[PDB]
């Protein structure tokens, strides 16, 4: 069912087996690398990935040394990575904002299985956009992916309020309520959750 | 404005519409401290890299990857190189990795000569002037190259340079910018090399070099004492 849908959870502890197969996964992960909802390497490492998809891909935002753990949590979740997007931050003139000031976030995409029938080369792994509230990526990301894989379902993984996108469901803690509409999803949901709570 | 959408209209690339006290006095520092350039032809596949002394502080490391051409060096060969028997023990390393899948290899690269990455710096190149891999989900228009710290203890991490003409292989000069601004100290390596990159305060080793001038006593006189600590960034 095409329009937004969201479940405000703790994504450690939502059953995401309710949730179905989706042809693209994003994750934007509160890495600790703590403020303020913050998962452990080994939460990152637990997170049930591997049931979200059987062919498709992962779009995984990685900073500092997330750019090692966030490679190692996509090859343990059984994905190639595949390609890197890097979002060039710019403010409205067009101009760009440890050892080195940073210019740029990274984004990691990966592949699991054998996905047919995606638009592969349409666009190119930079994106120029300009920054808006602190975190927040650029919604660029979202048309990127509607022409590589359009129509098809899609999951985010620690979205906010405005990450929530036709076509995609977005889960987060900071998301107002559960918001479904897709069939198959509201059945397996009532079944798993007939009190609406979701606890440990 | 998208730009994503228009690369999928015009062809124009994103990088295309970015735009644009002194940070001089740094430069003449750097000239003057510079070693004179140093270079060796040697074939690194048979070559001893012990025989390279002494340790350096800076290694910079361009290996001719298969994909720079649409003899090559696999991944498989990178990682054989015993990058740590010539490192000092606090040194740093800048290895050019492409854009597909030296992007992992090398930072096992990396950690197999006992380093950790510290900056990831993109080579971004823009097509104003002329608006695909397999496993490729996106068109490749940048290129990485990955900076590691091993030992205790101004710049963007971005270079946009208009894409090289087909068959050059040549990174941009401005790594070295970057590089220098540093003041990692002296003894700075640039493994695989040619000709054309040869350069003050480098001692350049590669297989396509046509002339040598390196003596590893000569070399070392350098930086004998008292200029053994030096950054490069300091008067004589
Ligand atoms: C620049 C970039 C492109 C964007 C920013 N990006 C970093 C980034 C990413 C996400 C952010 C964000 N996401 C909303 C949030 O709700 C915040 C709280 C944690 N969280 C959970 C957590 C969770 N369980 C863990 C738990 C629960 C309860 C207590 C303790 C731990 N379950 C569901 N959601 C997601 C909000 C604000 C800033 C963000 C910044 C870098 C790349």
């Amino acid at each position: 069912l095409f329009p937004p849908q969201w479940i405000c959870c703790d994504i450690r502890y939502l059953d995401v087996s309710i949730l179905g197969k989706f042809a693209v996964v994003m994750a934007d992960p509160p890495w600790d690398i703590l403020p303020y909802g913050t998962l452990t390497d080994d939460e990152m490492r637990r997170l049930n990935i591997p049931v979200l998809q059987d062919d498709g891909f992962l779009f995984l935002w990685v900073t500092g040394r997330a750019m090692e753990l966030g490679r190692e949590c996509l090859n343990l979740w059984g994905y190639e990575r595949v390609d890197e997007i890097i979002w060039v931050k710019t403010n409205q003139l067009q101009r760009i904002i440890h050892w080195l000031n940073h210019g740029k976030e990274h984004c990691l995409v990966g592949v699991k299985g054998n996905p047919q029938g995606f638009n592969q080369g349409l666009d190119c792994d930079v994106i120029v956009a300009e920054v808006r509230s602190t975190s927040h990526k650029p919604d660029e990301i979202y048309g990127m992916i509607e022409r590589l894989s359009p129509g098809t379902r899609k999951i985010e993984l620690f979205g906010r309020p405005h990450n929530v996108q036709p076509n995609w469901i977005t889960l987060g803690n900071q998301l107002d309520g559960i918001h479904l509409l897709d069939p198959d999803v509201v059945a397996r949901f009532k079944q798993r959750y007939p009190d609406g709570i979701i606890s440990k | 404005n998208d730009y994503c959408q228009h690369f999928v209209d015009t062809g124009h690339r994103p990088q295309n519409f970015i735009r644009d006290e002194l940070i001089r006095l740094k430069d003449e520092l750097i000239a003057k401290s510079n070693t004179p350039p140093m270079y060796l032809q040697a074939d690194i596949e048979a070559f001893d890299i012990r025989e390279l002394t002494p340790k350096f502080d800076v290694i910079l490391l361009e290996p001719p990857l298969e994909e720079y051409y649409r003899k090559c060096w696999t991944w498989d060969d990178i990682m054989k190189l015993e990058i740590d028997e010539i490192a000092a023990p606090r040194s740093f390393i800048f290895l050019w990795c492409g854009s597909g899948e030296g992007l992992d290899l090398g930072r096992v690269c990396l950690r197999k000569w006992g380093y950790r990455r510290c900056e990831d710096i993109c080579w971004i190149k823009t097509n104003k002037n002329n608006p695909l891999d397999p496993k490729a989900v996106f068109q490749r228009t940048k290129e990485h190259c990955l900076m590691g710290i091993k030992g205790t203890v101004v710049d963007i991490d971005l270079i946009i340079t208009e894409e090289p003409e087909i068959g050059n292989i040549e990174k941009p000069v401005e790594i070295f910018h970057i590089i220098e601004h540093f003041c990692l100290g002296r003894r700075r390596l640039h493994l695989f090399g040619r000709d054309s990159t040869i350069r003050p305060g480098w001692l350049t080793v590669g297989p396509t070099l046509t002339n040598s001038n390196y003596n590893a006593e000569t070399y070392a006189s350098y930086f004998s004492a008292p200029n053994s600590y030096l950054t490069g960034c300091t008067e004589e």
